[PDB]
């Protein structure tokens, strides 16, 4: 009735979304085969936001998996919940991109874009009132960022009123594993700013800084980095599936976050994460949850909001919890610390309370924050673009795909507007 | 709703993970992680035995 | 060892 | 006779409606499935419920309410709850996609989509009443459908129904705490466009009711269920001279003629005095003059503005229980002699009294005490002229740089309506000034 | 480029997108278009009516 | 409602930070594993002064244990009472200063104040209405004296209205363990006075004047010295945690004790100290508490008021006594020693009474009081800093860590005036 069509692209996008569906299916009591085996009644009431219905009482997700190489479809099909996906939703080309934005955008990713848009137009018109889409990708590869922005351009030229949302994993600066990634990421941010409603920023550097510092894990892997992205991929959409004392969908947080239509890059974070020895030493009350949304170490971007000004702030609270204690603690963070808040917006906080917590938990909390300390995420990409671009470094890999050097020069200055557009609100 | 305003709810409570073998620690409850290693030391020890014999 | 039985296309299989 | 058509709008309106209609079922004999326990008299024994409940042929009572929302997740626990059999299913109107804290989405785009469906349902409930006193409106200024579509409910009510009395309760936004960021654009634009269309408008805000549940009742951490219980004990005391036997009767017409002197000024403020806890009514005698003084107390007020900053334009006292008509007089004469209350110069009469015999009801598992006397109050004060000045403050703040204005311009609405509905309010700030001057 | 001043000219010197009219029924929000259905008069407004 | 954060620094800051937290956990009835096994119900009322509360009935102390090397601090995690502190609170550097006040004040210790001020702001804004922090450290090493003076300088500036108490372990003149300990300690007492409100002095030579001369033990240990040190650390905050007839919070114990904010140097003493074979031959009576205090054998700083004047003197009584005996013994020891008090303050003795005795006891007392007989403590530390600096003895350890010779030069010029501040009442 308020359906969400999932899109997900690349090896990064197909390995984030495979764990996210293991989070949702347990949250709604769905087995590895698909059948419903829950206990409550609220688990089967708004399941149609994310799940279709097959025959025999078996639920199949609305997920369309996209890739340019054929080797990340076998990883997902034969994983833990790989048998819940309809096999027509998998899209794969028989030759990759190989860390290249141009092969993603023009050469290889344009013969594959017209077969996914025959899939998504079959899943988007099969919704009673489609709320919007989603994306999950990375700005470092070829098919995550090249064709992953070709798709968004075709969506927002075809369904403009609907919500387009992105969970971007923008490239990590100082744990980096590709020389040719700043060409991919700089060329991809003009396509984000004109064709997305919201966009979240995730760095894999700052997902490691949780798993070493906060959780005190011995050997984390990418299975515990996808485990945290799905924690905040479900808290944004938890008031759409479970009732509350105060609701907020994906649109009401978008109405209340962006003041100007070019300023939609945010910073998620999830509160009740506890290390294994400190698990028994903590109790679950309300100020235990607002001390870890707003802690600057907790954030899922590797940029610090003490260097900038919070334009607006969100919060999503889950559990059965008191409306006075919710409300009095967000006034509390506004008043002790009032140089991290913009003047011209007097209240900077939106709050929402959902009743049904994550399974086995009593209370929970989620965050979405908009900053002028996120123009420090693009200037560390600009400094490593024009340091490399001014000597025409890896340029033969891109210009021989059918490009031009002026197409680079505009993506210098279209992203350099967002540096100086955001800059005038710190003044 | 007395349970919200108990004076002794903090005493009459359980931690989310009493031990490593507890039933209510699933994937969605984000207390239990896959890459914590309790088989680390035995696996390293048998690796060293395997190296020695090779 | 690599096991690419799921991912090979139906044109090109054994 | 004496019927009242309740209209609840928003998630705030629905969750307040669930609180009130549980109170009304217990206050009369009604079960949660509609039936009374069998009437055990000859014919129809008691017909007191007719102001709020209708009756079919079979002995089932269906409320005279309409529950409105634009998100489906709020009414779907009214539809599958304990009281799922009490409500006729067509009275509960849901949308498919909500207004998302936009006045403009809730006024021009999504509100106009759904206006003519619910103005067909209020015809049917208004053609069942032999004598209709007037509607009731339950909303909150903050949300989209609580501000946008609610303001357009009142406008199309004035065309269709004329000078019929349209009361409204409201949740005015709080001064310190706040749910949302875009609430001053909502709250200014709806007080501008309900201004000539509404008859009366009572206001409370949630921060003040927080200060009573924590302090006067001994309930730390009040959820909205404990705030909504107190709101139902104000609506019940406004309407208990219509259902139960009284010594002095007051209708729903005697509030507009006795607290609204001037056309732009229809803003009285509610208060309810003996809200007390069951450990601290074992000690206190609750007389008639002991609870009169505690409606004028700035702590026990139900809005976060002090009446002592302003002048009392009028009053309206609602006495409910085991009282004497002489000790009502014996407390009002005392209150006028203090110099810490100050009536406005051109109001030498002041008051409006109401005495009702049925004591307030005990809800099983509720908050308050079983108290034998009570007082409700709706008073109109010049001390609300400090409340728009904290709303002109937070409108001109984000409007001088024009934040969030693109979320209303492209949503079916021109931009000159922003720079006139704050100029429209700019006269109301000086209009509250000149009634604050004494006639020298 | 001055964004703050030009972001306000884009909203004041413009037109509001008028909606396609749609009505509901059933109390579960089944929405239909207004013109294509037989309710609102459209076809007596044609030019060759009655001739 | 009157929480006290406990702040430590050093090897001495942990070896006092261990035994003290043993004898509160016996005073307030806490097992070796954290929980409560008490008898009364006055043993849970004002326990929020020092303990937090986790789940299950677990009271974890509000203590920050800080060091610059983990060698002495593994011994704290595996002691008898080493499993009641949370493991986040242990702050430890990977390279110590080691008997150098300069290393701990600029190069290493300014790089370790980064995360303690995340930790102490966690343990201060968790308190509902904080009464105040408390220091205890050594002035010998560079962990306690080099960085610990820089902890105070930061937190006095951020939290100005609150309270900063200290137990300075200033090293003794004749017995010592460090050549360069005048440089470590003379340097710190100029940066002490501007940032501290109330100070004490605990000299370990004065502890050897007890366990040989009063307790009659042949073989003392530091564990038998931290017993005596922590017998007074509880004795100051006893009114806070237990009710009385006449209470005294640590605010009130200073406001009658500091006539000027450079007169804050007090010398503790403690009444029930009696040998195990001399235990049976004394009665716990009110004159027996006040006869051992004003005797010069007992005082916890090796400095004697026969030279000096009891400027102001305090007293904290524990036990359930009759307070007129408290009132008359104070006056009959005030009139007799008529040369031992100044006369510009006519009443000089301050009083409190606390019902609950120390554990396994009946009556006891504690003394707090400044004198001009503690300018002799700084006459014997700045005679040997000018017996050392005049020909630049260890100076290359100090100038090459980003210093200047003015910072030494101003440090004598406090000792010629702060001592001359004390001198004018003679």
């Amino acid at each position: 009735m308020r359906e969400i069509v999932h899109l997900q692209a690349g090896q990064c996008g197909n390995q984030i979304g495979a764990k996210f569906w293991e989070v949702i299916s347990d949250e709604h009591g769905i087995d590895p085969t698909g059948t419903y085996h829950g206990d409550s009644d609220l688990q089967l009431e708004r399941i149609n936001v994310y799940y279709n219905e097959a025959t025999g009482g078996k639920y199949v997700p609305r997920a369309v998996l996209v890739d340019l190489e054929p080797g990340t479809m076998d990883s997902v099909r034969s994983g833990p919940f790989g048998q819940i996906f309809r096999p027509d939703n998998f899209v794969f080309g028989q030759s990759g991109a190989g860390n290249n934005w141009a092969k993603g955008h023009y050469t290889e990713g344009a013969e594959l874009v017209d077969s996914v848009l025959d899939v998504v137009r079959k899943e988007a018109e099969s919704c009673d009132c489609l709320q919007g889409f989603q994306l999950t990708h990375s700005l470092g590869g070829g098919t995550g960022s090249g064709m992953g922005t070709l798709l968004i351009s075709k969506i927002r030229e075809e369904y403009p009123d609907r919500i387009m949302n992105t969970f971007s994993v923008v490239p990590s600066p100082k744990v980096s594993d590709t020389v040719v990634e700043p060409y991919n990421a700089t060329l991809s941010v003009h396509q984000l700013v004109e064709n997305t409603d919201e966009t979240y920023c995730i760095d894999n550097e700052a997902l490691y800084d949780i798993c070493f510092r906060t959780l005190k894990l011995t050997t984390p892997t990418y299975g515990d980095l996808n485990h945290l992205v799905s924690a905040t991929m479900s808290g944004v959409t938890t008031c759409l599936r479970f009732p509350g004392q105060l609701n907020a969908d994906l649109r009401k947080l978008a109405v209340n976050m962006v003041p100007f239509p070019r300023l939609h890059f945010f910073m998620p974070g999830f509160a009740p994460l506890t290390s294994r020895g400190s698990q028994q030493y903590r109790a679950l009350t309300v100020p235990e949850l607002t001390q870890q949304m707003f802690d600057a170490k907790n954030m899922m971007a590797a940029c610090d909001p003490r260097h900038g000004r919070y334009l607006t702030v969100a919060a999503v609270f889950r559990g059965r919890m008191s409306m006075k204690e919710v409300d009095e603690q967000m006034l509390n963070v506004q008043n002790k610390n009032s140089s991290y808040f913009v003047e011209w917006i007097p209240n900077n906080v939106k709050t929402a309370v959902c009743d049904i917590p994550p399974r086995g938990l009593k209370m929970s909390a989620t965050f979405i924050g908009n900053s002028t300390a996120i123009q420090e995420l693009f200037k560390r990409i600009s400094e490593q673009f024009t340091a490399m671009f001014r000597r025409k470094a890896f340029l033969h890999w891109y210009t021989g795909e059918g490009m031009d050097e002026m197409e680079f020069t505009e993506a210098e200055s279209n992203m350099n507007d967002l540096v100086s557009e955001y800059q005038q609100y710190q003044d | 709703e007395f349970d919200l305003s108990d004076p002794l709810a903090l005493q009459k409570e359980l931690p989310a993970r009493i031990s490593d073998n507890d039933m209510r620690n699933t994937i969605s409850g984000m207390q239990k992680f896959m890459g914590e290693d309790l088989n680390f030391q035995e696996r390293r020890r048998f690796q060293k035995e395997q190296s020695r014999e090779w | 060892r690599k096991n690419c039985s799921f991912s090979t296309p139906v044109p090109l299989s054994l | 006779m004496r019927e009242c058509i309740s209209i609840h709008v928003g998630q705030a309106g629905v969750q307040i409606g669930n609180a009130c209609w549980e109170l009304y079922c217990l206050e009369h004999g009604i079960q949660p499935d509609g039936q009374m326990p069998s009437d055990k008299t000859i014919g129809g024994g008691d017909d007191s419920f007719n102001t709020f409940f209708s009756e079919t042929g079979a002995g089932k009572h269906v409320p005279r309410a309409v529950f409105v929302d634009l998100e489906p997740t709020v009414i779907d626990e009214v539809r599958t709850g304990t009281y799922r059999q009490l409500f006729h299913p067509e009275q509960l109107i849901t949308g498919k996609e909500d207004a998302a804290n936009n006045y403009a989405r809730g006024h021009y785009t999504i509100g106009k989509e759904i206006i003519d469906l619910v103005l067909d349902r209020i015809r049917k409930l208004a053609d069942q009443c032999t004598g209709l006193q007037g509607f009731l409106v339950f909303h909150s200024f903050g949300g989209g459908t609580g501000s946008g579509f609610t303001s357009l409910l009142m406008e199309r009510l004035s065309v269709d129904y004329g000078k019929k009395s349209k009361l409204e309760f409201s949740i005015y936004p709080a001064p310190q705490v706040s749910t949302a960021v875009v609430e001053p654009y909502n709250s200014i634009l709806t007080t501008h466009t309900t201004l000539e269309h509404s008859d009366c408008a009572f206001m409370v805000d949630n921060e003040a009711i927080y200060d009573i549940c924590r302090r006067n009742l001994d309930i730390e951490r009040p959820t909205y269920t404990n705030l909504n219980r107190l709101i139902g004990q104000i609506v019940s005391s406004i309407t208990a001279s219509l259902r139960f036997d009284g010594a002095l009767n007051v209708d729903l017409t005697e509030f507009q003629t006795n607290l609204v002197p001037y056309p732009r000024i229809h803003f009285p403020l509610a208060t309810y005095a003996p809200v007390i806890s069951a450990e601290k009514a074992y000690h206190e005698q609750l007389s008639v003059a002991e609870i009169t003084n505690a409606c004028f107390e700035p702590a026990n007020q139900m809005v976060k503005c002090d009446p002592r900053h302003g002048k009392y334009m009028a009053c309206c006292l609602l006495y409910r229980g085991d009282v004497v008509p002489k000790d009502v007089n014996a407390a009002i004469a005392t209150i006028k002699t203090k110099r810490t209350i100050q009536f406005v110069d051109w109001c030498p009469t002041g008051f409006k009294v109401g005495i009702n015999y049925q004591p307030p009801t005990v809800v099983p598992g509720g908050d308050l005490a079983k108290v034998q006397r009570a007082v409700c109050m709706l008073s109109n004060t010049t001390a609300i002229a400090e409340a728009w000045a904290r709303l002109d403050h937070k409108f001109d703040l984000m409007y001088a740089k024009r934040a969030f204005v693109h979320w209303y311009v492209g949503e079916g609405m021109e931009e000159g309506e922003f720079s006139e509905a704050r100029e429209d309010m700019a006269a109301l700030e000086k209009d509250y000034e000149e009634v604050g001057v004494d006639s020298v | 480029k001055n964004f703050i001043n030009t972001n306000a000219a884009d909203v004041i010197m413009g037109v509001a997108k008028k909606p396609k009219p749609i009505y509901v029924d059933k109390r579960t929000g089944d929405k239909h278009d207004l013109e294509t259905s037989g309710l609102f008069p459209k076809y007596i407004n044609k030019k060759d009516y009655g001739i």
